[PDB]
DNA sequence: AGGGTGTTCCACGTGAAACAGGGA
DNA sequence: TCCCTGTTTCACGTGGAACACCCT
């Protein structure tokens, strides 16, 4: 078998791209599969979040994508056994340049993570990239590299305009660079039920998005991570929330949608 | 025998 | 006359920058000043909170930098009479090839927004910039451009190691590019001040920073922005929160910031 | 919304 | 109008 | 045919008993059945929501019981020429010595009510009896005289302690006095559904009464009387809530009550 | 020592008389003043209100009255040490008879409650007594005993003729039964302050009473006790609103009720 | 619910 | 002045999160 | 020191009632 490449993507900043990424490879990895957690961010919040501080670690994946080294040597074992770490610093935002020079040759440099990617797809069972707040080259070959998308939505007004925005350029990719590229799910996160700009934004979101929002197997209903202060506490600790709180409600959601990608 | 501390 | 201007900025994703930057700018308007809004992220988040929605924005801010247009016709009058707004695109994200082929000779791609500003400075009183979350060339142009700068902190774990590569970014900049930028403060953002976290976070940041936060030039305390969703709902309707809801817990917090920012 | 040119919104 | 002698009324 | 006589009785002081009993009157004569009410309480509250003031009239229901006068003379026509009233006043409150002296010469000094009413039973199709805040001799008449019994229950405390024991007076006359004595239904009134405390009150009475409680015919919905001002506003007017505002939802609610006693 | 006997007293039912003669009792007993509560309604409504079923009273205020047994024998103890309770129950009911055989010969049982309080007399700062929802024998009695009067007014519009005839009783009574009685005051009741009819209500009545409604002793404003559920909740628990919620408004309204007695 | 000797509240 | 609006203002229930001390 | 509790505090939605302009 080879892995399924999960990127989690939305252009709006702050909508919980890697809180879903640490916790979704973390609640992956408990099953006893093989996780490679990406991180595809300058400001390198998943690496923060399982305890990795940022000059501790001698070569990033910047230096992949420049090819000073192959990813096999810059992954670290984490505090789990089955999740590993390809980490991130801010010298990752000099790849902004280096985009711009490669695709001035060979159209190439979408592909440069997804080259870079080859040697260890056999070696996981899944790959969870965690991609910046844009729309530019980062998250263009986080999505260019991958069998499969996460859309994390804070239920809010930006979010209307902003989804219709990733789509497109989704479907940009899927009839050009990455034709096998799926919508895996659509994800509420920091899930207030009570509010009417939740309940509105929702509905709205209902009426184009419905098969595409992530829902269970047991119950039927719609899964969503509920705004859990503890999930917002977790990476202070060096810790995906399943090894912090496991009885709490947004640790027991992300084991949810462990649940749903792992059945297919 | 986890070694010498990083970590934490 | 000179105009100050002032930028909003964080790298970290979804931290109150819009919500501030349009709120701080309809409460400078308040007070009968003049008022330009540059929208300088590609999200375009800033426009949309006014009721510019975008197929309607002829040319913007990323046809000025070209030399396509002046500043002058890109300009927007609001609902707001004492407020104008300089409106953001998708187009704006081809501005970062437009930096990186004048770092190869020219190097001079820093000061882009600057010199757009030039031909407005003198008629306004104050220019409100709110950039995208990243530290790429769209917030460097505009920390470059700005006189000074607000950095809206949302209490959460990720602040303390972001905010201190922000201004090492604004340190740099402070050695090279804009010597006489300044930290206009540290502006705290979706405060809630029960949270352990949230307390958690503000002692580490008072311990450093402390002498940079927002105060209240009468009583004293600290000024934060509350969670209050009025001020999410407020862009759905267009409108800056103080014609929204002006007695609601964010407008009083965006009011007492625009005073303890018209005196020193 | 009642009385002026283009520009609505609304 | 009712009876005269206007009492309450209606 | 003959009268059906409804006595509205409940021992709490304040729960609705002359609401219930002037508007039912009201809900049941527009209609066009021939409908008597009997202020059969020394408040007189009753005789002061049609526009009677106690100096208008010359001879009362006090009189009828000590024999001064019969029924038929202390009728009045009321502004509706469908309800037709048995006007009280504080005088009524000397009938209880008359009482202990009416129980101490026969059985007969419960039934005064009864054999006062025989003369006009044949004349309405409706005869409506509001009660005092009180178990003895003016509520004795009044259960005694009667062939149902309407109950309104104000959802609060002291109604649990209160139903339980107008009932057991109820069952002692109906192995005694009036065998023929039958409860017509529960009138939830003053009644906003939200409360907790009006939820558990309603749900304590439900295990034991739901029944007897009074429903409609074209859904099944409990008939619940709300709180409504204009039901407290109305008798200053001198005026059923019908004549008032026949709009508003109390309005409607003795409507309903009206439309689905009239099927029995 | 000489106990000040108070009368809580309405004749129209369910205007806050339990309410008040529990929560002024209580209010006064945390001021470590000597407290008893005579419950002389057959409801026992007040009794209830402190959390004695009525299986557990076995001999009541009926039996003081009798003299069948001695009042310091029927009084209880509450769940504050400075409050008293003289309870009563379903029996009371027959004092009503008592009285009409009380009149045949000695004409005085008007006097009845007043004799059989001057052995625990001296034994009190305040005795409050709690009475029944007419003006019959049992509330001829407590307003013959008691040195003054609180008045209950629920601000709707049969307060307005009750009232007249409730002063009028008490004026009678000032030249015949006692004339050391005097008003000490009316406290509105269930108040709800923006109602139209509320407005209305105390329009009138302060017209000819202003004088005579409570006054807080330093800001001069009315004492009005809220509507408030927690008041309602209250005697569900057995307890006064002071051990149920302390801090709500219907409490902090007894509070401010007690300190304008404990002046003068 | 702890007392309870008392009929009892508490 | 009628029959609609939608806007403001209030009490009340709901649930997250802190924490209090009782768990032994 | 984990633990289960019940409580306290606070944002936010709900709906009745007043009210202010709007209708003619
Ligand atoms: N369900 C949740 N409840 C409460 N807080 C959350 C939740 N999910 C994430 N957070 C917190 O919200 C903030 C934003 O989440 P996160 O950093 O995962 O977003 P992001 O999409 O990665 O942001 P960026 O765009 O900056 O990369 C973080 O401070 C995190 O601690
Ligand atoms: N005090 C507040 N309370 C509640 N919501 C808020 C507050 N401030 C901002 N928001 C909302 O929070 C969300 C994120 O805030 P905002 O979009 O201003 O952050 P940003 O830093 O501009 O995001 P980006 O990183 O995408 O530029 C928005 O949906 C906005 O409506
Ligand atoms: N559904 C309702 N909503 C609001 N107010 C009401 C309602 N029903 C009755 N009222 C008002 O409540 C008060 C008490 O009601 P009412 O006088 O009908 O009770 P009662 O049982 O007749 O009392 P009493 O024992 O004094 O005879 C009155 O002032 C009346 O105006
Ligand atoms: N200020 C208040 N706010 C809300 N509810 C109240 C208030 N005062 C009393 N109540 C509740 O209103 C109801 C009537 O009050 P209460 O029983 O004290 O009046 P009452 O005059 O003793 O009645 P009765 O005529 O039966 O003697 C009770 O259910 C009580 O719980
Ligand atoms: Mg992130
Ligand atoms: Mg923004
Ligand atoms: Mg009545
Ligand atoms: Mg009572």
């Amino acid at each position: 078998m080879m892995s399924e490449i999960i990127a989690v993507a939305n252009q709006k900043g702050g909508v919980g791209k890697t809180t879903t990424a640490v916790n979704l490879a973390a609640s992956l990895a408990v099953h006893e599969k093989k996780i490679l957690l990406i991180d595809f961010a300058p400001q390198a919040n998943a690496t923060s979040s399982l305890g990795f501080r940022r000059d501790k670690i001698d070569y990033d994946i910047y230096h992949v994508l420049i090819g000073r080294k192959q990813i096999s040597q810059v992954i670290l074992k984490t505090q789990m056994p089955f999740l590993d770490l390809v980490p991130s610093n801010l010298g990752l935002a000099g790849f902004e340049k280096t985009f711009y020079d490669s695709q001035d040759e060979n159209k190439r440099g979408e592909l440069m993570l997804k080259n870079a990617l080859e040697s260890v797809v056999g070696l996981y069972d899944y790959i969870i990239i965690d991609s910046p707040p844009a729309l530019g080259p980062l998250t263009i070959n986080s999505l260019s590299a991958a069998h499969s998308v996460i859309i994390p939505i804070q239920c809010e007004f930006f979010a209307l305009e902003g989804t219709k925005l990733l789509l497109n350029t989704i479907r940009m990719l899927q009839k050009s660079t990455n034709p096998k590229l799926k919508i895996r799910g659509f994800l509420p996160t920091m899930h207030v039920p009570q509010l009417n700009l939740t309940k509105g934004v929702l509905a709205e979101l209902f009426k184009y998005f419905d098969s595409e929002f992530f829902r269970d197997s047991a119950t039927g209903e719609y899964i969503m991570i509920p705004k859990s202060v503890k999930l917002a506490e977790s990476p202070s600790f060096g810790k995906p929330i399943l090894l912090y709180d496991i009885k709490s409600n947004g640790s027991i959601a992300y084991q949810k949608l462990a649940q749903s990608i792992l059945q297919g | 025998k986890n070694k010498v501390l990083g970590r934490g």
